[PDB]
């Protein structure tokens, strides 16, 4: 069978428990992209505009070779060393907050909601400058792993054949892994928004140049073994704001059959296709998911929270703090007395602030094998990472290694080959966190631990 | 009243005195170490990190500026020798073999 | 004249070590005269009773990319890199090639 | 509720560290600020703890009241990081908000 | 160093633990605060105080 | 014309208390805890010694 073995099954819980948290995070940059200032260290201000998947890389040391031996407490040799999280609080930054998205070109046939009058005039590019919100969300994930989204495309006119210029292709699904700094999904668009319209003159400009997905939770609720993610929390409310029909070719057409035709625009009706503008509602504080002792117990997880290569997958979500920041600069040193916006040059960023904070368990872990060995064949390489029967290695790379470099002209090899086990979300995007240090067995004085402690 | 020195003697004595001994044995091994640049003088080049030839000649004097472990770490701190703070931990490097 | 020509040094060296661990039962009057004899270690380890007070609620990613602050930020104190750290070394951390 | 006074945190320009152009109306640099607050101090309305007139080069572009002023926001999280609550011992707090 | 240094080592505690705890009961309070003036702008008037 | 417009703020306020006082004998190093916390209590104490 494939039958899940199950954390606990054979990782040894212990007495062991630990703190950590992380003191601050915090970076700016703009709503929608970078911009440059000709790069490269750094010069440029990116985006900062949160609305993004966040993933947190978190980094934990290893527990097996802390260092010293007496192993009175354990033999790693039998039983391997492990972190468990248990009990997490998240401290969380700022205020509450909330901004506006738009689009100066942002199409519309007619606020169809309920016009004052109804005139629908048949000229083009008539698409304007229009902002708004979306739906009022907290969500995390916790994982051992990353996470899939789920998002789609114009997919695969996959009938042998190829056809028309602006024919409605078929649409095809796809899932990805979620990566840090990923577009969330807003409200509008698990799919490629930017191949979608070819015309770029809808949205908020924000996602005209985007793709999103929605997070796969599903399937990876389905996890194989209950890691990945092993632990998921999950907020969202919204309502429709304001009624249009946009503007724009029916790439099909209307069945008449609807219908006893009129004359002219009533013989003929206009466009079919109704488009309303988003918002997520008011907020309260009160709920805002954050700031409190997330203590886990049993989980869904089969895998009950345990972080080999040390890492945790920090996935979250808040719409709680929206905005990037105008400073109207004068372009004058003088301050006119007569105000016109001309003399101010006016800019745009939002900032954003973090503190993970923990409870640990370290478990341990004795080696069994036929079940090793299945771990193995569940996954090797943390086994490897722990090692055992040979490593097996090489001395003539290892002595070599670190000599050159005190210098840039001498030796100008300057690395260009690596040496890793590779991650291979590598080619991701984290926030690279790692704690290996805000351990700490002080619950007391951790906040989180003396509720912790409480907890008890 | 800010040293603050208590009686007697007050003179200093050697380590190992009150050195508390233990068994422990580390290995500690360079993995090679190697620099490289013109003897006579520097190249400068500007260009810019450094983007240079150092001056590598060598009757300049081979310092090593060596960071170790902290050995007051571990671990697992419950164990057999450790009581903190009765005791702090401390290295000694007893041995080093020159390649 | 039909030649450019280059001169060059080298060196490479590898020491191995061997260390051993010592407790150092803490005792008062051995550690103030530590203390007098320099704290610096002692502080390094004790005396997290009042006060060994502390900053927080730091780190700050990209500063600056552009317009971030610059920051000069720039934190560190003594000791020992005062003043050592205005000396030439080959710095080295053995800390982990460290093979028990 | 605390015996001590207590920390808001709040906004201003940072650092540009060279002649950065420094343009007349350039971008800014950003810096994040702690404050200590006292018995009036001006607050977050929700929207920003920091100098407003920093910001606008207008003094025509904020809610009157507030335009010239500077606020912070508290330091909660600070003083949740208090290391022993004489700022805070205790902390309370309740707030809702749309955008009309 | 200054004015009182250690021994011993330590660490950092609720205060709890030295609390002498008493039967002290006490009622304190202030009746009613009152203080008033304009919204924009301090109204000068160079009184002044 | 006829009429001038006015804009004033107010504000009227109660604290109300419980308190049990406690009592903490000094002890030396305590003492040196508490005064490296803040001596001027203690000071302010005269906690002392002259």
């Amino acid at each position: 069978v494939a039958k899940v073995v199950s954390t606990d099954e054979y990782v040894t819980r212990t007495s062991i428990f630990y703190h950590a948290g992380s003191s601050r995070l915090l970076t700016v940059g703009h709503p929608y992209f970078k911009v440059p200032k000709g790069g490269n260290g750094r010069q440029d201000v990116p985006k900062v505009s949160a609305y993004q998947y966040r993933v947190f890389r978190v980094k934990l040391p290893d527990p097996n070779k802390f260092g010293l031996p007496d192993n009175t407490v354990y033999d790693p040799n039998s039983q391997r060393l492990v972190w468990a999280c248990v009990g997490v609080e998240i401290g969380r930054g700022q205020p509450l907050g909330v901004g506006l998205s738009g689009h100066p070109l942002y199409n519309k046939l007619d606020d169809t909601e309920n016009s004052h009058v109804a005139s629908a005039v048949d000229t083009k590019d008539t698409r304007d400058n229009v902002s708004v919100d979306y739906k009022q969300t907290q969500l995390c994930i916790i994982g051992c792993v990353p996470a899939i989204g789920e998002h789609w495309t114009k997919g695969t006119a996959c009938k042998p054949t190829t056809v028309v210029q602006g024919d409605c292709p078929p649409l095809e699904l796809i899932n990805t892994p979620i990566e840090d700094g990923d577009m969330v999904d807003t409200g509008y668009g698990a799919m490629d928004f930017k191949l979608l319209q070819d015309n770029k003159s809808e949205v908020p400009l924000d996602i005209c140049q985007s793709i999103c997905k929605y997070p796969d939770y599903l399937q990876m609720s389905a996890d194989a073994y209950g890691d990945s993610m092993f632990f998921c929390l999950r907020r969202e409310q919204v309502f429709a704001r304001h009624f249009w029909n946009r503007s724009g070719t029916m790439g099909d057409q209307l069945p008449e059959s609807l219908y006893i035709k009129g004359t002219d625009i009533r013989a003929n009706p206009g466009s079919y296709l109704y488009s309303p503008s988003p918002s997520g509602s008011v907020v309260t504080s009160d709920s805002q998911l954050f700031n409190k002792p997330y203590w886990l117990h049993k989980a869904q997880g089969l895998n009950n929270g345990i972080c080999w290569h040390n890492q945790l997958f920090l996935t979250v979500v808040d719409t709680t703090r929206s905005t990037n920041l105008s400073v109207c600069a004068s372009t004058t040193s003088s301050i006119p007395n007569v105000y016109t916006p001309t003399s101010f040059k006016e800019y745009a960023r939002h900032v954003e602030e973090f503190d993970l904070q923990f409870i640990f368990q370290l478990c341990k872990i004795t080696l069994t094998t036929e079940v090793m060995s299945y771990i193995h064949n569940m996954n090797t390489t943390i086994l490897e990472d722990w090692n055992f029967g040979v490593t097996p290695p090489p001395t003539a790379s290892l002595v070599d290694t670190y000599r050159f470099v005190q210098s840039a002209a001498v030796t100008c090899q300057k690395d260009t080959a690596p040496p890793v086990k590779q991650d291979p979300y590598d080619k991701l995007k984290f926030w690279p966190v790692d704690l290996k240090e805000r351990f700490s067995a002080d619950l007391d004085q951790f906040p989180l631990g003396r509720k912790f402690l409480l907890q008890l | 009243k800010v040293y603050l020195p208590p009686p007697s003697v007050a003179k200093v004595v050697s380590t190992d005195e009150y050195v508390t001994r233990t068994s422990i044995f580390y290995h500690a091994g360079s993995s090679r170490l190697l620099t490289v640049g013109h003897p006579y003088f520097k190249v400068p080049k500007g260009g810019n990190g450094r983007q240079d030839v150092p001056k590598v000649s060598a009757y300049q004097y081979r310092v090593f500026r060596v960071k170790l472990p902290d050995p007051n770490k571990f671990g697992l701190p419950d164990n057999t020798v450790y009581d903190p703070n009765s005791q702090r931990l401390v290295w000694a490097c007893v041995g080093v073999e020159i390649g």
